[PDB]
Protein backbone atom coordinates (compact mmCIF):
# COMPACT_ATOMS: atom_id res chain seq x y z
CA UNK A 1 0.00 0.00 0.00
CA UNK A 2 2.93 2.65 0.68
CA UNK A 3 3.95 4.67 -2.41
CA UNK A 4 7.75 5.07 -3.28
CA UNK A 5 10.56 7.29 -1.29
CA UNK A 6 11.45 10.71 -3.29
CA UNK A 7 14.92 11.32 -4.46
CA UNK A 8 17.44 12.12 -2.51
CA UNK A 9 18.23 16.56 -2.77
CA UNK A 10 21.44 17.58 -5.32
CA UNK A 11 24.44 18.50 -3.89
CA UNK A 12 25.96 21.85 -2.27
CA UNK A 13 27.99 24.67 -4.50
CA UNK A 14 31.80 24.45 -4.50
CA UNK A 15 33.88 26.46 -1.52
CA UNK A 16 34.93 30.54 -2.72
CA UNK A 17 38.60 30.82 -3.64
CA UNK A 18 40.88 31.40 -0.76
CA UNK A 19 42.11 34.56 1.29
CA UNK A 20 44.98 36.09 -1.01
CA UNK A 21 48.44 35.54 0.98
CA UNK A 22 50.31 38.46 2.81
CA UNK A 23 52.61 41.25 2.16
CA UNK A 24 56.45 40.55 2.37
CA UNK A 25 58.53 41.24 5.05
CA UNK A 26 60.09 44.77 5.13
CA UNK A 27 63.31 46.15 3.40
CA UNK A 28 64.16 48.18 6.48
CA UNK A 29 65.57 46.10 9.26
CA UNK A 30 62.97 45.97 12.14
CA UNK B 1 -8.78 2.46 -5.14
CA UNK B 2 -5.69 3.96 -3.46
CA UNK B 3 -3.17 4.01 -0.63
CA UNK B 4 -0.77 5.72 1.66
CA UNK B 5 1.23 8.35 -0.55
CA UNK B 6 5.30 8.11 0.09
CA UNK B 7 7.76 9.67 2.22
CA UNK B 8 10.12 12.95 1.52
CA UNK B 9 13.84 11.98 0.63
CA UNK B 10 16.82 12.96 2.55
CA UNK B 11 19.10 16.14 2.07
CA UNK B 12 22.13 16.30 -0.22
CA UNK B 13 25.56 15.85 0.25
CA UNK B 14 27.90 18.73 1.19
CA UNK B 15 29.94 20.56 -1.25
CA UNK B 16 33.76 20.54 -2.21
CA UNK B 17 35.78 22.83 -1.07
CA UNK B 18 37.24 26.13 -2.70
CA UNK B 19 40.78 26.59 -4.28
CA UNK B 20 43.76 28.41 -3.37
CA UNK B 21 44.07 32.02 -3.19
CA UNK B 22 46.77 34.00 -5.00
CA UNK B 23 50.01 35.02 -4.18
CA UNK B 24 50.73 38.48 -1.42
CA UNK B 25 52.00 41.89 -3.06
CA UNK B 26 55.82 42.84 -2.42
CA UNK B 27 56.65 44.17 1.00
CA UNK B 28 56.63 47.82 2.37
CA UNK B 29 60.39 49.91 1.83
CA UNK B 30 60.95 53.92 2.35
CA UNK C 1 -3.89 -0.08 -4.57
CA UNK C 2 -1.15 1.89 -3.99
CA UNK C 3 -0.20 5.61 -3.08
CA UNK C 4 1.37 7.99 -5.18
CA UNK C 5 5.37 8.59 -5.04
CA UNK C 6 6.71 11.35 -2.40
CA UNK C 7 8.62 14.52 -2.97
CA UNK C 8 12.43 15.26 -3.56
CA UNK C 9 14.91 16.16 -0.53
CA UNK C 10 16.89 19.70 0.18
CA UNK C 11 19.96 20.98 -1.69
CA UNK C 12 23.61 20.00 0.76
CA UNK C 13 25.21 22.57 2.52
CA UNK C 14 28.15 24.55 0.67
CA UNK C 15 31.75 23.71 0.35
CA UNK C 16 34.45 25.71 2.79
CA UNK C 17 36.46 28.20 1.51
CA UNK C 18 40.14 28.14 -0.07
CA UNK C 19 43.28 27.99 1.94
CA UNK C 20 45.83 31.51 2.10
CA UNK C 21 47.99 32.23 -1.11
CA UNK C 22 51.77 32.56 -0.61
CA UNK C 23 53.23 35.12 1.45
CA UNK C 24 54.81 38.03 -1.17
CA UNK C 25 58.55 38.89 -1.47
CA UNK C 26 60.44 40.92 0.85
CA UNK C 27 60.97 44.83 0.69
CA UNK C 28 63.87 45.91 -1.16
CA UNK C 29 67.08 45.96 1.36
CA UNK C 30 67.86 49.13 3.09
Amino acid sequence: PPGPPGPPGPPGPPGPPGPPGPPGPPGPPG
Amino acid sequence: PKGPKGPKGPKGPKGPKGPKGPKGPKGPKG
Amino acid sequence: DPGDPGDPGDPGDPGDPGDPGDPGDPGDPG
